[PDB]
């Protein structure tokens, strides 16, 4: 799981919750 | 900077139970059934060939894969969290993408083993795993850890806060550090997209259509075979001319020697009269090249070849090796009947002639063929076995497909869909949530589907399975 940027943390929250992949 | 979400980032407390459920059938399923295929190999001395034993490669990537990927997710999904430091952080990804490939390389491997085993000639038959196959084995694992080496260098855990809540969490963390890491870190998903998805379909496609080109060649071979035989001595043909192979006329002309000298021509060689059965399949091929380019000159004959398939053409071809484009002709009726489908009314009619009242035994094996447009008229040991190869690679190339495009369709979503700069796009984080998790249990279904596939397809394996569970 990936984002753009630290700055989205949404992105990054998401990332925790997601899949190994 | 991005704004924060109006709404949360969730997993339904229903779905966590579902897909864990998924999870533990999936997982105990594909163990069970991998490992009993590997012990099948092993066991049995007349299981180990070539490849049976790139089967076992792909049965040691699917055990792989299953304890690799599917613990750690149903951990994520219900803990929501990541206790085992960094190390593990790279490593679990690493060896799932290693195992990806293993997977994927070991199809691609079988799909082209499998055309070989048709095409090849010259390929000794018999229980011996190629010195090939061993090396072959261990550049396909050791390519696969390879390319899963940039999974181990981008991952990490990192930490945030996050409206209030200290996290650690481990990804392919954004900011890489070499310029080659940030292109993987962009370029990733559609790098896993073309080489572990669109690049496997695509060789395992080409070489399924490449072997069943070559299997319906071989079909009509044993056919002419069963009907015409295969005769590698010069003979006399029922109106005494000389002839050899399948039904190959040599010459009209009462003189052995003239005989002998048009066959050493047609074959490049001082044969005396002999030919070896190599000789007489490519004699043979070039014969139903040249009937089908006189079909397709035939005014009567060619709309009627046009407009079957491929089995029933080579029913009209059987009928033309026997009495002559002329004599075929003259069927204006059941040739009408086919061309129009009517397979029965045809099949009745063509048992009304003379054709059938000569050879009987001939004309309803290929009346057959027309009737059903199956080989089954024509069944022996070699079809049979045709038959299953051609189901196995079908069925694994099918579900291959079938069960890891869920995860890939998941990825290439965010990557299309997501727009960090809407308030609203958690939402839409919640719906990849739920097509990742789906994809992951997806993507391991395959692993455990393999085993029952090779069930279901191969009687070979049905019975080995049998004896190794049912007793
Ligand atoms: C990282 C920098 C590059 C280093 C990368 C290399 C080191 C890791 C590779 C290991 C695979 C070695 C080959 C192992 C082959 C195992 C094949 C196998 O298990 O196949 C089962 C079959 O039954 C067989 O007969
Ligand atoms: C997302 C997609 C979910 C579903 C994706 C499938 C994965 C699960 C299926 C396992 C069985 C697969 C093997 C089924 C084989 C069919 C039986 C068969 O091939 O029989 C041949 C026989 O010799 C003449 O028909
Ligand atoms: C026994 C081997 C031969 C038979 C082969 C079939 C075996 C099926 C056994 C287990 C799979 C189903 C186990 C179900 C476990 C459910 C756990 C669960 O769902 O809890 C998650 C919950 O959502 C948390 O919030
Ligand atoms: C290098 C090889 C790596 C091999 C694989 C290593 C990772 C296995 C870790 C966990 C599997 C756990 C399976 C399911 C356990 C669920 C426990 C759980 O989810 O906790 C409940 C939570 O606290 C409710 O609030
Ligand atoms: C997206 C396209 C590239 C994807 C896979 C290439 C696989 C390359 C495997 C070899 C490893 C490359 C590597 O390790 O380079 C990292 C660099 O050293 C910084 O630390
Ligand atoms: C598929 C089954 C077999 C799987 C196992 C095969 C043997 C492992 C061999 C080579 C792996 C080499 C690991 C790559 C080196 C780690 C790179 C790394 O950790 O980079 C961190 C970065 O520098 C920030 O500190
Ligand atoms: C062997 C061929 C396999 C892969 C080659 C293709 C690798 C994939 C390269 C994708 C490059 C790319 O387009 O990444 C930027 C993307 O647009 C950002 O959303
Ligand atoms: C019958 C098999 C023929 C041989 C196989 C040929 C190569 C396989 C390539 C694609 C298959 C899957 C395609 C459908 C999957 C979705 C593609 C997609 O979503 O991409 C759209 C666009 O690129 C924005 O992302
Ligand atoms: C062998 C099959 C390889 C590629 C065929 C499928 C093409 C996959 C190409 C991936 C790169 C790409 O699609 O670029 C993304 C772009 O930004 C928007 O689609
Ligand atoms: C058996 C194999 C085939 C199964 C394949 C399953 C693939 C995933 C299913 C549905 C995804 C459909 C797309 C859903 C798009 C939702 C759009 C959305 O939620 O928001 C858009 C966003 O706001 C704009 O920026
Ligand atoms: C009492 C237990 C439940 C009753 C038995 C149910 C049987 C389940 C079988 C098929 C359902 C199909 C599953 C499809 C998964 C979609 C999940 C989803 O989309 O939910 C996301 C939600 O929007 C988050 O915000
Ligand atoms: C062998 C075959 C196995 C078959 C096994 C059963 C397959 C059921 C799968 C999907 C149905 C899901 C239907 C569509 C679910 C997604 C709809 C949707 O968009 O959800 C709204 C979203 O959650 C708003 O927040």
């Amino acid at each position: 799981c990936t984002c753009f940027t630290y700055k989205d943390k949404e992105c990054v929250y998401y990332c925790h919750l997601d899949i190994i992949w | 900077s991005p704004p924060p979400c109006q709404g949360p980032i969730e997993i339904k407390e229903t779905f966590k139970y579902i897909n864990t459920v998924v999870s533990c059938l999936v997982f105990v399923l594909g163990i069970i059934g991998n490992s009993t295929l590997l012990y099948i190999i092993y066991k049995n001395k007349c299981m180990r060939n070539g490849p049976n034993i790139l089967i076992a490669s792909l049965a040691l990537g699917d055990l792989l894969h299953i304890v690799i990927a599917i613990p750690i997710n149903v951990y994520k999904l219900l803990a929501e969290d990541w206790p085992f430091g960094a190390e593990m952080c790279k490593l679990v990804p690493f060896i799932q993408k290693a195992s990806v490939g293993i997977t994927v390389l070991s199809l691609c491997a079988l799909s082209i083993d499998r055309y070989r085993a048709v095409a090849s000639w010259s390929r000794i038959k018999g229980i011996g795993v190629p010195k090939w196959t061993a090396v072959e084995i261990v550049l396909i694992w050791v390519v696969s850890v390879v390319l899963a080496v940039p999974e181990a260098i981008g991952f990490d855990i990192i930490t945030m806060d996050y409206k209030g809540s200290y996290l650690r969490i481990c990804l392919l963390h954004p900011v890489q550090k070499t310029a080659f890491m940030q292109f993987y870190a962009t370029a990733k998903d559609w790098w896993l997209f073309s080489f572990y998805f669109c690049l496997p379909l695509a060789i395992t496609a080409f070489f399924y259509t490449l072997m069943t080109c070559e299997m319906l060649r071989k079909n009509i071979f044993e056919m002419l075979r069963i009907d015409e035989g295969l005769r590698l001595k010069i003979y006399k043909d029922t109106e005494g001319y000389y002839t050899i192979g399948i039904g190959h006329l040599l010459t009209k002309s009462p003189s052995l020697n003239a005989a002998k000298s048009e066959l050493d021509k047609a074959i490049g060689r001082n044969t005396n009269g002999v030919i070896t059965k190599d000789e007489a399949e490519k004699l043979f091929n070039q014969d139903v090249d040249a009937a089908v380019r006189g079909i397709l000159r035939n005014a009567k004959l060619k709309p009627v070849y046009d407009s079957l398939d491929a089995v029933r053409r080579a029913a009209l071809i059987n009928m033309v090796f026997q009495m002559g484009e002329t004599g075929v002709a003259g069927f204006t009726n059941s040739l009408r009947m086919l061309q129009q489908k009517r397979w029965d009314e045809a099949a009745v009619n063509l048992a009304k002639s003379r054709w059938y009242n000569q050879t009987p035994n001939r004309a309803k094996r290929v009346i057959t063929t027309f009737r059903t447009g199956t080989w089954d008229a024509y069944l022996n040991d070699h079809l049979k076995q045709r038959r299953e190869v051609a189901k196995t690679v079908f069925c694994l190339v099918l579900v291959f497909a079938l069960c890891w495009l869920p995860l890939h369709l998941a990825r290439i979503l965010k990557l299309t869909l997501y727009n960090q700069n809407d308030p609203n796009r958690c939402e839409l984080l919640s719906f990849l949530l739920v097509l990742d998790y789906i994809g992951i249990n997806m993507a391991s279904l395959n692993s455990c589907a393999n085993p029952i596939a090779l069930y279901l397809v191969s009687k070979r394996f049905k019975n080995a399975f049998k004896s190794a569970l049912c007793c």
